[PDB]
């Protein structure tokens, strides 16, 4: 898979591909790897779908309750619960989650949680088999406080390359934009992104 | 779960439950044993009431613990069965780890030890 | 072991410790890791001592024979090629990691060779157990256009790092200076900082102490 | 089992004034089991002495070999081979089996007849030479022998002192090695004569 | 080690090797590999070192307990049912008892001798004759041939001895001979004279 | 039983006349991938101790969270938490060494090599090492992983024995460290040019430096190097 | 996989005088071919006139020492400040070691002090708690190089009266604290030479009826 | 190691060696391989020194409690069985031991029980345990006799550990020798094999092929 | 082994080879100034990756072949040179770890680039990237490579693409070397850290 | 392994050699003769790996018989062993090593002395008074060391073996079906056919 989360001036955007393989067989070619754990806190997930889904399923539960007694959780508190699960269960998990969320105070935040269970807070985060090919491109191209339409293109072009090289990545390019306005879902089909 | 202290000291220094246990013995069928020069005998009263008993099967008052030791008693029948079973097991176990049967005292010390344990433990009479 | 090579403005200099281990046990407290290939092409070697000595000497011969055949002073790139093509031909089963250096009609030269057959070219080099301790000194101290005297220091200080900090290395320092003008000067035991302190007691025995069962004169002459 | 630990045994060699000494135990084992108290591990090719520890069959084979080589050497060259030269022969011969080496730990000892100076040398199974000036050890009790030789040795001993030293060095080492003992022999080598002495030790 | 057993007209005969070998040394040439479970029920056994006796003794003790509690003797059938039942638990146990047994008994109610073979997996089967391990391989061929269900005890002891000669001749281990025991209506006794018959 | 994922290379330190120095590149490597560049691996605790941490970063982050809890817990019902009853290196180190050995003893180690550095109340220099195995040792110089093989050789040329500590000045000591960092940067493929350095002085107090860089490198000579032996151009 | 044991290699030695006892150990602590410290004490005074060293894997040794010292503290607290008999001490360590019989403390341990008659004592232990009273015993990396010497120079083994024929063993004459310390230093200086894990320093703890006292001597640092 | 224990009219004799090895390197030659379980019971050491030393010491503790409770010496059978049932409890856990539990009581006379870590428990008249056992069993078998005098029998024992020490690289330093009687065991000293060896060859004539 | 960060880009006047400078053995950098640009013939060069021992022994043997070829058939095509590399890499797949890029200049063909990955296969290309560090610049290179570039542009393209590979790949580092090949002879360039990092 | 014993007395050399040959589970033959006559005054007992065992012995014998005829002479029991050892030395770094152990019992007619040589499969030769191969020495050597005397009469030798065989029969698990005994002296080689209950 190829997944990323980029912060911009109005908030943050998550993006993913849609291909999940088992071996060289594409099990699902329209997978939704953009997984929401709270109104405006979402995540990109990589590794065993079983494990990532079970973690997301749990985190969602944890924030749902949190919200019932302490109100809206921070984008940090979300990532904390994720690490707490991943780190304290490192021995039986193969999950590489990226968390992203819009806050009203800090605006968009991005937290990446690699295999360790370690947490790193970044401006943008790329992960998944395909990300290795785009380290180069994304570093040269990312800029703080981009606009939305610029940020959408950044993702689209980046995941466009990821998909092009990684066999384990592909399908459509999904996006989920997180800002005050609300949550807006996006999709870009091959014919469109394939020739940029 | 249930550990209330049923056997405890009353102001004058007695443990009422144990005494009331002896009272049950007082109402038991007279048991008796006397020792000979090269033998030991055990006699046991049995209520004269019902000519309607089946004496082949009705539990008998004298019981063997091993091939070389017996146990007679007085008091609550049902409680006796529980002492016998525990005794016969300790007998078979003592052979298994010492390769030699129990001395009558050892067996006794053991049984009396169990009795003592119900005076000093929680939840039990 | 710990070996190095350092280029200087009019030649090249190499050095080595003198500890020879086998497991944790020191077998030889003073052996030379410095090996002549031709009079001006010395070679420092680390790894399996039989392999460093053998492969050094084997090429040395072929170089001498060749030098006679050609009527020309042997070259350091000639010894380099013959060594790598041999070591490589062996896929590593010859445990020789060498620092080859010398001077020849084309100039001074300094190379490193690995057991597998690969070669590197450089101004300062080090190999073996001590390599890293030595290279730390070299990185911190080498500068371009060193004097012969300066390089003799730098070289020797790099071996010391090895002697002290590395357990695979110790005892003394050997050095060989190949200058372009002159003959190669091989300064053996150029440093001996590790000298055993006088013991606390003679252990010489009174004669007769040992119980003998039988004595005889052995015959040598025929 | 490591073939260098099967049979067992040791060899040690030192230098004193105008003389050299070389000793060895006499054991030949088949691991646990003692097999022979009479397996000497010291041979001579003229005035040059060779001690060999390690795999019994290889020890016998190497002696047979160096006897053979040194005989053809004496016939061609018309003179007994010297220690300096022999040590080379040893090395070359061993490296010639770099990849199927004899499992041995040989030791050379002798006085060069012209230079008259005393010489010793040792080597791993692949002929890597160690020409220490003081002493040389080898065998299943190498560890222990280093311990003795390092404390006991002193330069320029007179033969009967060198004797006492190399004897005490061998003896106490052989006695901390399960696979050595069962007797020991000591050669005191000099310009003119050589004296072989057998030692009395424990037998267990 | 050799465990054999044969059921005849009015008894059951058990043969069990006397050697105990640990390492390359035969520590003992006299071991009696049996236990009397009850007055008319005897049990031979063979298998892994400690387990072998630890199991034998555990059963014995348990049967002796049942005997006293009920003041009755369990039929040889019931005893073997119980024994299997234990070995059956062992197999899915943390560490299994690796013991093979033979249970020879005289059913005082039914008046017939009975012989039961049970392997460590809890595989019980009732036979005219049996053995454990390789003992079956050399002997069975002969027992198949001569065995008669109407045999006398003497006839049994002969067919047994013959089986012992085969083992002695063709089996590469010296087991130092067997101890023979007979279970019949009068209890169990030992044939202390099988060295010559 | 585990295996490290995102990891931090070498941590180095030495002591000098008044206090101690400690340094560590700001890199979180993921195998060959030099993945995370802004990683602070020096963790100050109180105004008198800094904890240097190499090895697994997730297990490092766990120790950070652990160290802040010692502060907040030592602060409880302790009116003298900013004075005589302040956390001290000796203490901080014993707590970690404990945890570390209990973990290895549970076969679930915290995958690090740690170096506790600071100053005691009575001015004494504290400097001790602990690692995933619960091994602990002290010395005038201490370094982890790579830095053990390259930094110490250089730093021990400065403070070879106990008697050189009073003779080494903060300026001589700091220079030595900064030199070693460049060496690891020249020769440790898992190193970063950026690093943090820290000084705990009994007189000047705790001095923490971030965003440093390796300067004065020598690469000019590379142009004369051509081929691998016989090539001239 | 995670390998829980390590090896910091060091070398210790205990010798029981008639009315004294010494427990010595090198100072150098290590990991593979690298030095962790040139000075890391390994012999510790544990109270009640007892000294201890737990050489092998440092983390385990320190953890073992820590427990024994705490064990001593609590013997007082539980038995009215009673002194710990060197012999009782030994038995107590066997239990500490045996307690971990299936995850052994990976250390060869030695204690020294005075027995109940002011006679000098040394006890030696396994990694899992097997112990013996000893006259003199070395432990660790260089022990092979020390015990054969000590048999010879303390129990005069293989030595006979000069000219006796080898018919009478040298007299067992008995040594003093100053004569012993000479032998210890000689052993260690000798070992330093032929073992790469022995060097830096020597710290000797000496126990007499007057208490515990200690001496330090440098060792070669290569 | 070589350890042996036999039974005779005089009682029981126990004899062992002193050597302990770690690879080929001899660690100690002063090891007590006879364990003084209590004043009347001895055990031998083979397998794991700790395993034997630790558990047989704990056996003395258990025997002590038996006597303190039953007001009567423990039977050799009961003491042996106790160690054996403990050991079995740890089967396949790593334990290593081959031991002879020796006693002389009124009820059972002189008694020897062999007990190993496998759980095995055997009563016997003659046992040998350790690398050198086959050497010891040779001397004993041919020369054993129930009618041996305490003096001959001790020699026989000491002689067997000698035969073994000689061949076995992993046996010998000295022979610790004991004689077990009803009133208790009596220690018949330590006999250095180096010295004993020659003595015996000169006196007996044996070891003909060894020079000296 | 060279692990590596290497590339060869064809442009308007010919072609440029580029490489990092670092060779590692484990985490220790054995040599931080390695010349990964190897000359097999005046204007036919290669960049090496995978086992040094192997890549060298190969470059060396190809050179020899191209030298003897030159002696008897005149000059060889970049194609003929690539062929010789592959014949060796393929015919010895079982004993080699070499990924070589071959770049050269014919007057007729101008710049040519042939990549030879592990198998021993051959692929002619406009540009090629290889080594440990090339996985990170697939994205960047492809997006910015343009055919018939200026020499100035091609040097920038390489200097940028490599700077990135160096940034992310620990196995790659040092200086950035380049070899230029045109009708105007052979040019050798080098860029130090202080320069390429600042991009 | 099988029992290979050897004992050199004053006038001769006795060689014992078990009669059992086993393949897996059944004892195939209870009357084997693990010996080959190499020369009138030289016998060789052998034990080890199946097949190799005989192939070797017959191969050696052939070369001795061939030598004997070429020089119309009988090689010295020493020479023969030195040759036999050399052949086992070769076998050791060979493609497939012969895994055969031997004992050479000979009577050197020139020195008028009986000689015994034991050589393992590795080519490890040692000349002894009493020898044995495999575990055989483990039981027997304690006894031979004690009772062996260089001046023993052949009957004293046979008595000492009898005592050795008994211990082997008592303490050894494998039932080796008794031994075949032979004497090598100045008059030749002959088999004691009466070693049953002697």
């Amino acid at each position: 898979t190829s997944i990323m989360a980029v912060t911009f001036k109005d908030g943050v955007i998550l993006g993913a591909d849609s291909r999940t393989t088992t071996g060289a067989y594409i099990a699902n070619r329209v997978t939704d790897k953009l997984t929401r754990v709270h109104d405006k806190i979402w995540c990109c997930r990589s590794g065993s779908a079983a494990d990532t889904q079970a973690i997301a399923d749990i985190v969602q539960y944890h924030l749902e309750l949190y919200t019932s007694q302490y109100g809206t959780p921070s984008t940090e508190t979300a990532a904390s619960v994720f690490k707490e699960l991943c780190y304290e269960n490192k021995d039986n998990l193969t999950a590489g989650i990226i968390v992203a969320g819009y806050d009203d105070k800090n605006k968009g935040e991005v937290y990446t949680i690699p295999l360790g269970g370690s947490v790193h807070k970044l401006p943008y985060a790329i992960a998944g088999s395909g990300s290795t090919f785009i380290y180069g491109y994304c570093d040269k191209n990312f800029r703080e406080n981009m606009s939305k339409e610029e940020t959408v293109d950044f993702i689209k072009h980046s995941l466009s390359q990821a998909i092009k090289w990684d066999g384990s990545s592909g399908g459509v390019i999904r996006m989920v934009v997180l800002t005050a306005a609300g949550v807006e879902r996006l999709i870009f089909y091959p014919d469109e992104y394939e020739q940029l | 779960g249930y550990d209330r202290a049923l056997s405890i000291f009353s102001p004058d220094g007695h443990i009422f439950q144990v005494e009331y246990a002896l009272e049950a013995v007082k109402r038991g069928t007279c048991a008796v044993g006397v020792k000979g020069k090269n033998c030991v005998v055990l006699g046991c009263e049995r209520r004269s009431t019902l000519k309607l008993q089946d004496t082949r099967i009705t539990p008998s008052k004298v019981s063997k613990i091993d091939s070389h030791v017996v146990l007679s008693f007085s008091g609550l029948n049902a409680d006796s069965r529980i002492l016998i079973e525990k005794a016969r097991v300790e007998a078979q176990s003592h052979r298994l780890t010492l390769e030699d049967p129990v001395t009558v005292e050892y067996l006794t010390r053991y049984v009396a030890g169990v009795q003592q344990r119900y005076t000093q433990s929680g939840g039990v009479r | 072991t710990t070996i190095v090579g350092v280029k200087f403005n009019n030649g090249v200099v190499i050095a080595a410790d003198t500890r020879s281990t086998q497991g944790p046990i020191v077998a030889d407290k003073n052996c030379a890791k410095l090996h002549r290939i031709s009079p001006k092409i010395w070679c420092a070697g680390a790894g399996t001592a039989a392999d460093t000595e053998a492969v050094t000497q084997l090429i040395g011969s072929n170089i001498e024979l060749h030098s006679l055949y050609t009527s020309r002073e042997p070259r350091v790139v000639s010894a380099l090629q013959m060594l790598k093509q041999h070591l490589f031909k062996y896929q590593g089963h010859i445990g020789a990691y060498l620092i080859v250096a010398g001077v020849d009609p084309t100039g001074s030269h300094l190379f490193s060779i690995h057991a597998h057959g690969s070669t590197d070219v450089g101004y300062y080099l080090s190999l073996g157990s001590g390599s890293l301790a030595a290279m730390a000194v070299l990185e911190s101290h080498w500068k371009q256009d060193l004097t012969k005297e300066e390089a003799i220091k730098l070289a020797s200080d790099a071996i010391q790092a090895g002697i002290w900090n590395d357990l695979g290395s110790g005892s003394n320092v050997d050095v060989c200076v190949m200058e372009i003008g002159k003959d190669a000067e091989y300064l053996r035991n150029y440093l001996t900082p590790n000298v055993r302190e006088e013991k606390q007691k003679s252990y010489k025995f009174p004669r007769g102490t040992t119980a003998v069962l039988k004595e005889s004169i052995v015959n040598i002459c025929d | 089992s490591d073939p260098s630990s099967i049979n067992g045994g040791i060899v040690v060699a030192m230098t004193g004034k105008d003389c050299v000494a070389i000793a060895c135990d006499l054991r030949l084992g088949s691991q646990s089991l003692g097999v022979s108290n009479k397996f000497e591990k010291i041979f001579h090719y003229g005035h040059v002495f060779l001690g060999i520890t390690g795999l019994a069959t290889d020890v016998t084979t190497l002696n047979e070999m160096f006897r053979y080589k040194t005989n053809l050497y004496k016939l061609k060259e018309e003179r007994a081979i010297e220690p300096e030269t022999f040590t080379q022969l040893v090395s070359s011969s061993l490296y010639e089996r770099r990849f199927g080496p004899y499992f041995v730990g040989p030791v050379v000892a002798g006085i060069n007849s012209k230079s008259g100076k005393p010489f010793i040398a040792g080597f791993d199974l692949i002929g890597c030479i160690d020409e220490a000036k003081d002493f040389i050890v080898s065998g299943t009790a190498s560890d222990q022998l280093f311990g003795m030789c390092e404390s006991l040795y002193e330069p320029n001993l007179e033969p009967e002192d060198l004797f006492e030293t190399i004897s005490q060095a061998l003896l106490n080492a052989a006695d901390r090695d399960a696979l050595s003992g069962w007797g020991a022999v000591v050669y005191i080598i000099k310009k003119d004569e050589v004296v072989k002495r057998y030692l009395k030790m424990r037998q267990d | 080690d050799i465990i054999l057993g044969i059921r005849v007209q009015d008894s059951v005969i058990l043969a069990s090797s006397k050697a105990v070998t640990r390492g390359i040394s035969v520590l003992k040439d006299s071991d009696d590999k049996t236990r009397q479970l009850s007055p008319h029920t005897l049990m031979s056994f063979a298998g892994e070192a400690g387990d072998t006796v630890q199991f034998a003794e555990y059963i014995q003790a348990n049967i002796q307990l049942y005997s006293i509690r009920e003041d009755y003797e369990l039929s040889p059938q019931a005893v073997s049912s119980f024994v299997r039942q234990e070995l059956a638990k062992s197999i899915r146990s943390r560490r299994p008892y690796q013991v093979n047994v033979l249970i020879g008994g005289y059913d005082k109610k039914k008046n017939k001798p009975e012989l039961y073979q049970i392997d460590y997996l809890g595989t019980k089967v009732e036979l005219p004759y049996g053995a454990h391990g390789y003992s079956g391989f050399y002997t069975f061929s002969l027992l198949d041939h001569h065995y008669r269900p109407d045999m006398t005890t003497e006839e049994g002891l002969d067919l047994l001895k013959l089986c012992v000669q085969e083992l002695e001749k063709r089996m590469p281990m010296d087991f130092k001979g067997v101890i023979v025991k007979i279970v019949d209506k009068d209890g169990i006794r030992q044939v202390d004279d099988f060295q010559a018959q | 039983t585990q295996q490290p994922i995102v990891t931090g290379t070498s941590v180095i330190s030495m002591k000098y006349d008044n206090g101690v120095i400690i340094a560590a590149d700001n890199l979180g490597s993921y195998g060959s991938l030099l993945r995370f560049n802004g990683v602070e691996r020096l963790i100050p605790v109180g105004d008198n101790t800094v904890v240097g941490i190499s090895g697994d970063i997730s297990d490092m982050q766990h120790i950070e969270r652990l160290l802040k809890d010692l502060v907040t817990e030592n602060a409880y019902d302790n009116p003298l938490a900013d004075a005589e009853e302040a956390l001290e290196p000796s203490y901080i180190f014993e707590y970690l060494a404990t945890v570390m050995y209990q973990r290895r003893s549970k076969m679930n180690p915290l995958w690090n090599a740690i170096i506790v550095a600071g100053v005691q109340s009575n001015g004494d220099q504290f400097l001790r090492y602990v690692n995933l195995l619960g091994v602990t040792y002290s010395s005038p110089t201490l370094a982890t992983g790579f830095g053990a093989h390259m930094a110490n050789p250089l730093l021990r040329k400065v403070v070879d024995r106990e008697s050189d500590i009073p003779k080494t000045t903060v300026q001589v000591a700091e220079e030595a460290i900064v030199n070693a960092m460049r060496v690891l940067y020249y020769r440790d493929a898992r190193s970063s040019r950026n690093f943090s350095l820290a000084i705990i002085d009994k007189n000047t107090g705790l001095t923490f430096k971030k965003n440093l860089q390796v300067e004065n490198m020598k690469w000019d000579f590379a142009k004369d190097i051509k081929g691998y032996g016989t090539q001239k151009i | 996989q995670f390998n829980p044991y390590g090896d910091n290699g060091g070398t210790i030695l205990g010798i029981a005088g008639e009315d004294f006892a010494v427990l010595a150990g090198d100072t150098r602590n290590i990991t593979d071919y690298s030095i962790n410290s040139r000075y890391e004490p390994k012999v510790f005074d544990c109270g009640d006139n007892i000294v201890m060293s737990a050489n092998g894997f440092a983390a385990d040794g320190d953890a073992l020492v820590k427990r024994f010292k705490n064990s001593v503290k609590w013997y007082h607290f539980d038995h009215n400040d009673k002194k710990l008999s060197i012999n009782s001490a030994a038995r107590n360590i066997q239990h500490l070691l045996y307690g971990k019989r299936f995850f052994p403390y990976y250390v060869h341990t030695i204690i020294a002090g005075l027995d109940e008659d002011g006679k000098g004592a040394v006890y030696s232990f396994d990694p899992v708690g097997s112990y013996e009273r000893e006259q003199c015993r070395a432990g660790g990396a260089a022990a092979s190089l020390i015990m054969p010497f000590l048999d010879n120079q303390v129990n005069f083994k293989n030595q006979y009266e000069p000219g006796t024929n080898g018919k009478v063993k040298k007299p067992l004459k008995y040594l003093s604290v100053e004569e012993v310390i000479k032998l210890v230093r000689d052993s260690f200086t000798s070992a330093t030479e032929r073992h790469i894990q022995v060097g830096d320093g020597l710290e000797i703890l000496i126990v007499t009826k007057d208490g515990v006292r200690k001496e330090f001597y440098e060792l070669k640092r290569d | 190691t070589t350890t042996l224990a036999f039974r005779f009219q005089g009682g029981i004799i126990v004899a062992v060696d002193s050597r302990a090895t770690a690879g080929n390197w001899v660690a100690s030659q002063t090891v007590k391989k006879v364990i003084e379980i209590n004043p009347f019971l001895l055990g031998t050491m083979a397998g794991g020194a700790a395993d034997c030393q630790f558990w047989e010491t704990w056996l003395g503790s258990q025997c002590r409690l038996h006597e303190l409770r039953e007001k009567e010496r423990i039977s050799v059978a009961a003491a042996s069985k106790i160690l054996s049932n403990l050991v079995y409890q740890y089967k396949g856990a790593g334990l290593s031991m081959g031991t002879m539990i020796c006693g002389y009581t009124r009820k059972e006379g002189p008694t020897i029980y062999y007990v190993d870590s496998d759980g095995t428990r055997l009563k016997g008249d003659i046992f040998c345990v350790g690398s050198g056992q086959t050497f010891a069993y040779g001397v004993l078998d041919s020369n054993y006799k129930w009618d041996l005098s305490v003096e001959d029998a001790l020699y026989l024992g000491k002689r067997s550990i000698l035969a073994a020490a000689h061949r076995d690289a992993y046996s010998g330093g000295s022979v610790n020798l004991y004689h077990v009687t009803e009133d208790g065991w009596i220690y018949h000293g330590n006999h250095d094999v180096g010295e004993l060896f020659w003595k015996v060859k000169e006196e007996e004539g044996s070891f003909n092929n060894v020079i000296g």
